[PDB]
């Protein structure tokens, strides 16, 4: 905070800083475009919204706004800081207490204040040439900005897209590849060659309406496949081949899409890529999903919500992932309670207090 | 590891009012007389006595710049970093004793000297020793004990002799009519280091005995010279400009003259 | 990097008294009949066409190699191969103030790789938009005989060439014009970014 | 000590010392540049912040300032040391014990100082050309300098990313060979030769219209595929081929894809990197994990908390990982209570006392 | 030997991704003569028609007219992959070798020598990390004590370390099924302060 | 880019007497110009087949390129290849307004590459609809005697041999025309597209 | 510095806005051929 | 009647490695501005 001052001055207080231009360009290109990065956010914001919390404030997280669930609030917000490593909170309140209205504001329109001391005076959600300027010189401050780790950056996240964009530009252009690969090639199963006498000789219309009918009925088709086809002199047949058939940019697309995958952070197994056997039974693979990229992405937001919606209320609220009835984390539920339920020397509600239940 | 040349390290700085200083200059604050007070007569109009008029000496606060081209067995940062610092503290010492004016500090020679006896403030004041060449044939080093006791008692609380090597030797071949030598007896000792009870500094930069120059000085340079200075030194290690070379910019920024012209005396080997 | 001569031969220079003798002494018609400012215009063909091959320059004319970029931090290659003494290293700007430089750069002589090779690591930079310039005089001697008389006898046998027969008419010497060029051609190996 | 008063002299007293020149470079290329190097530290940063820690002073942790939480200090402060070797806490002080502001100051503008007896003086922050100086001359020291350890420096760390930085190299310009390559290529799926009667000769375009319109109707496309495409006198197909097709470094990027994640420490296994399987079925990778990488790891800086900020304390105070109830060490955990437990010839108080349980 | 292996032919690869020219073909002009160049006019209609309709993933397989004189040679780029793989990745693992930490725990590939992790990080703690941890507390345990007055024994713990868990399970399910000797018999034998 | 000449060569500066000395036609007859009208026909028929076989220009005749859209966002190589001075970048209009404008645009010389790169970072804009010509006056020299030797030769050697014979008669030197045309040619290997 | 170019900035490219050519710098509004109102095309801007 | 296309950040930056005794600070934002819509400014001739 001491040092705050002297960064504040170089960006220039009271301008907006907009940071990454190509933010909404990687969303059109590596989330609509490819379905590796499409899968990779969607399994994670869904997986994030189905996540039960611990805390009155829930109410409020429970029933956002109108058209727009609790399910669906996380997607929109998770959704924007894997997609552009920013998330945004707006709080209406017409009432002074719990602001009733949550909207999450996109971060391709949203930029940055930094103020006096550094620390944000402004969000400015700009679309069109229209500005809004929300204000953060007070104390309920109307936005809670959460940030994905940046070490270089010192106002944004740094959205784990970057950090894949050349393997999504592989893996967008290896795909266009065999498409318009299927749609500009022209082989030919042979070709009719006919010199002549001369080096050059064309054959007359005559000829050439002769030529077609013979091979258009007697020669081409399943139903003609191996007739024996008299040449006689000047022409010959020469059959073209197609040497690369399979496989164009097939492994390294394989591999682009797996490192698209590693990016977020999901492993192969669930998304469903090819590759090889990595996580064995998806009881491993469904577990290290929901530890090392759903638990503690949710951890990061949740206990960003749980400073910034307390800031509304007098009291300060915790509020945490629940790590409990999620239905992937089984594998280390049956492996402490079968554990401790094993342990015969200790008493009865000397496990109950371990195994977290009400002892009696 | 790659060696060089040692060179003299000695440099006046470790005796001079080294202050630290952050803006473009130093300003020290001199009066040049005294207050004039006179024994007041008992019926007499005993109005305005005098008052001091105050000098600002100016301390330029200069730069010094060396910027050599880079163009595994030992590593040029380091060595580069420790050739350039020495020269650094060497090149400065320079400036300290004989700079001039322009782009420097103006060492303490180089400051318009008036006969010890005739001394006024603008001026530092010296002591001949006898014939132009060397010390005085009949008595040696009667030029060196008036040149301590011609200074002031204030000041020889801490005061230091400042000689470079080649008159130092020239003090220590002086003999008594046995040739005995006065300083350091036998051929055993070694340097004293404790001229006159006073300490000695081996300044390369000051003059060799000549017809006129002044080899030898003495002084409580903690109040007659000020080094204002800034402590750190600039690094850029640059990346751009020569491919070929890295070029290096390295740089210290550094002032400094004389703050009391009664503190240094001369010996200024003349008649 | 224009690299235009300042000035040409003087045409005096060149061995037209001596090319009348490679053409026709001691075996001939007589000295016969050879327009004499024509066999000039023959040497000065056979010349550039050396002169191209070989990159070397033979004569000792004065050059002007006036280039905006460095190619490396400090080497500069000069193309004209046997140099001597470079008359100025003049650094003009965008405007054209043309303020020379003295010092900072030692030219290496050689018949491989000429250089500029400046000293420590530091060339003199290039005012943006102004262009470098460098004045040299490359070459052997000042007269014909100071040359190597191998590669001289390759100019006479490519000036007597084009005087013998003008159009392009076709005609597996042990030493011919090419087996004496090559070696004064310059061998290089690198089409690469250094 | 003795020593460290030369080895300062040598340096420069006073005088700011930078070390590393590329730091600043390698995050960009070697953090939110590549996946591999981006999933590396965020799989190691996620993992300290999520281990809770054993002591009042906690308070602070869980609270450092806004916008910051305790999870997203650890994330800042463990990825700065990942990227740049050195973790650097400012720590702000209105109160004379426990300084209610902890900030991660970022490790790639700030310079040691040497002072006189070669431990640290002097820390500058120096962003644009404006710098703070804080100062060492003091008791509480306001910024613990967390170092990794570096064997030829005095004054900063080794950062694992400068000793990947050859591998890094490799796996960005071989992934961007292959973006480049399904960009700059030029392939044919043929060439339709016309020489003529003289060894050259175009096509007028009258003629050339016709060619054209008998390739894009009825020869391009996978609807054409195989017509069989006479040629009369002068012209000729010749198919061309596109000879390496997959593979395009594709084993050198994932040799160099497997040493970004050696250099770091994280298995194989947990990034999601093909590969041999070194480990068998992730109780072990992760349990690896958090054994050679995290908890050697957090138990360092953890030791760098404990004594920096029990100098703003009157009484010292240790802070260790917890090296319980982390899930991963659950295998760790059965290991020794099923060891225990099934000893039956020592009775239950003692080995209550081995298992660490609150004696009875 | 082996470092300078392992860096310079992963710098190699790097260099290699950094010099070299790969091209997807050629489009050999020669002429009526067997050189010939084209002019501006026509070399700006050749970039035009390569750089719209030819190049780039989207145009990938166009049939590409060659009239008179013109011919595309591709060219190829035939050691692709591996490029002194087998040999950095077996200097990775003599380097690996005389440190001896085992190759499964560093991370680098190779054949399966030891198992399951409880076997290679137990023979990590026991070839080269206790035996140095036991030879440097040795000689804390002397210099040291020279300062005091009573010498000091200083050795590692070789208990509640927990890579050597393979080595406590084995050695406490042995004694702890030895039913024939009693309760205090066995304390005595796993380190147990008897009661 | 269209790149019309806006003068052709005076003719006069063509040698045309010194053509005749080549080809021997005869010394002192008292006719010695019935051939005057035909040798400047093969004088600029043959240089115009080395004007386009090297893309250089040799009389240093004036130039009027005019293109529509920059090749490169800066850069703008030209394709006469000797140039110097380059007048005027007047940028037209849509239609009718021709504007010349100092731009801030610089000239690089080069035989090789005769850039005219800005320095703005972006050339003068284009209105839409509109060309943008450039006069320039590229060549080696004004007369005759300012040009490459060799290259002077291979006018000689190949105007020569269209007067030697007239119609496609076919008919091994060592520096023949194309030898010395090839140091003079442009060595190109980019297809992409920068 | 970088208050008194924020400042020069957002002045000159506001002269630019209004009174700038098409080449080299934004084209304002008032330099583009104009024509009186009732007359109006489209490529022209329309006065009174 | 007026679009602006800019590149929204003023990017500034020292380098004293082009003039060594120097600073040279460089500060740079690029802005384009053309009219979008003819029919939509109208503007007074003080004429006739």
């Amino acid at each position: 905070s001491v040092t705050g001052r002297i960064v504040a001055m170089a960006s220039g207080a009271g301008r907006p800083v907009w940071g990454p231009r190509d933010t909404v360009s990687l969303m059109r290109t590596g989330f609509a475009g490819n379905p590796v990065g499409f899968r990779s956010v969607k399994l994670i914001a869904e997986a994030t919204a189905a996540v039960p919390l611990i805390c009155p404030v829930l109410d409020l997280l429970r029933r956002p706004n109108a058209g727009q669930g609790r399910a669906e609030l996380f997607e929109a917000l998770i959704g924007q800081i894997l997609l552009s490593g920013n998330g945004y909170l707006e709080a209406v309140c017409p009432e002074p207490g719990v602001p009733r209205e949550l909207h999450v504001l996109r971060s391709d329109r949203m930029a940055v204040v930094p103020g006096a001391d550094g620390w944000p005076v402004g969000y400015d959600y700009t679309v069109g040439g229209r500005k809004h300027r929300f204000d953060m010189t007070g104390h309920p401050d109307p936005i809670c900005h959460i940030k994905s780790f940046h070490p270089t950056d010192d106002h944004y996240g740094l959205s784990p897209m970057q950090a894949a964009a050349v393997a999504l530009d592989v893996h967008n252009a290896a795909s266009a590849w065999s498409k318009a690969l299927l749609d500009n090639a022209a082989r030919p199963s042979g070709a009719i060659i006919y010199k002549g006498a001369d080096g050059q000789g064309v054959l007359a219309p005559e000829q050439y309406e002769r030529l077609i009918f013979e091979m258009e009925t007697h020669h081409q088709g399943a139903r003609n496949a191996g007739r024996p086809m008299l040449l006689e002199g000047g022409l010959d047949w020469k059959p073209m081949g197609f040497s690369p058939s399979d496989m164009e940019f097939h492994e390294t697309k394989a591999a682009a899409a797996r490192e698209i995958a590693l990016a977020f952070g999901v492993p192969p197994m669930l998304i469903g890529i090819p590759g090889d056997a990595t996580y064995a039974n998806y009881a491993e693979a469904n577990r290290a999903f929901y530890r090392l990229t759903v638990l503690p992405l949710l951890t990061r937001v949740s206990a960003a919500l749980a400073w910034w919606l307390s800031g509304y209320l007098g009291a300060q609220i915790e509020l945490k992932p629940d790590l409990d009835q999620v239905p992937a984390l089984a594998v280390e539920r049956d492996q402490l309670w079968a554990r401790i339920g094993a342990a015969g020397f200790l008493s009865n509600s000397e496990k109950r207090v371990l195994l977290g239940l009400p002892p009696t | 590891t790659i060696r060089g040349v040692l060179r003299s390290t000695a440099s006046l700085r470790q005796i001079a009012s080294v202050v630290n200083v952050e803006a473009t200059s130093f300003d020290v604050l001199v009066d040049k007389t005294d207050m004039g007070s006179g024994w007041a007569s008992e019926t007499a109009a005993l109005s305005e006595t005098a008052t001091p008029q105050i000098d600002r000496i100016t301390i330029p606060l200069h730069e010094l710049a060396a910027m050599p081209k880079a163009s595994s067995a030992f590593d040029i940062e380091t060595w580069l970093a420790n050739r350039i610092a020495d020269k650094f503290a060497r090149a400065e010492a320079a400036a300290f004793i004989s700079g001039d004016g322009v782009d420097k500090p103006t060492g303490f020679l180089t400051k318009t000297k008036v006969a010890n006896g005739a001394w006024a403030w603008g001026s530092l004041g010296y002591v001949a020793t006898g014939a132009a060449g060397d010390f005085a044939a009949v008595n040696a080093s009667d030029a060196v004990v008036d040149l301590v006791y011609a200074l002031g008692a204030e000041y020889r609380a801490n005061a230091s002799f400042v000689m470079n090597s080649k008159t130092a030797g020239a003090v220590r071949k002086m003999k008594d009519a046995d040739g005995r030598f006065l300083w350091a007896d036998s051929l055993a000792a070694g340097e004293p280091a404790r001229l006159m009870g006073y300490p000695v500094l081996i300044a390369e930069d000051m003059p060799d005995i000549a017809a006129n120059a002044y080899a030898i000085a003495f002084g409580d340079f903690g109040n007659g010279y000020t080094i204002a200075e800034r402590p750190d030194l600039r690094v850029l290690r640059d990346p751009f400009s020569a491919k070929p070379h890295v070029l290096f910019y390295a740089s210290k920024r550094v002032g400094g003259d004389v703050s009391d012209f009664a503190a240094i005396k001369l010996l200024k080997f003349a008649a | 990097m224009m690299l235009n001569e300042v000035t040409a031969v003087p045409g005096t220079a060149l061995p037209v008294a001596e090319f009348r003798d490679h053409l026709r002494l001691g075996t001939g018609f007589a000295d016969l009949g050879a327009e004499d400012a024509a066999l000039l215009s023959y040497l000065r063909a056979a010349i550039a066409a050396i002169e191209g091959r070989t990159a070397k320059a033979l004569i000792s004319r004065g050059f002007r190699l006036a280039l905006t970029a460095w190619r490396w931090g400090d080497m500069q290659t000069l193309p004209i191969a046997p140099v001597a003494t470079v008359t100025a290293l003049r650094l003009v700007d965008a405007a054209g103030v043309e303020t020379p430089v003295a010092a900072g750069w030692r030219l290496v002589p050689d018949m491989a790789r000429p250089r500029i090779e400046a000293l420590g690591a530091m060339l003199p930079m290039i005012p943006t938009g102004g262009r470098v310039e460098i004045d040299f005089t490359a070459g052997f001697g000042a007269s014909w005989s100071a040359l190597p008389v191998d590669l001289a006898q390759a100019v006479f046998l490519l000036a007597a060439q084009y005087y013998e027969l003008r159009h392009d008419g076709a005609a597996a010497m042990p030493f011919g014009v090419m087996a004496l060029i090559e070696r004064w051609r310059t061998v290089r190996v690198l089409g690469g970014r250094p």
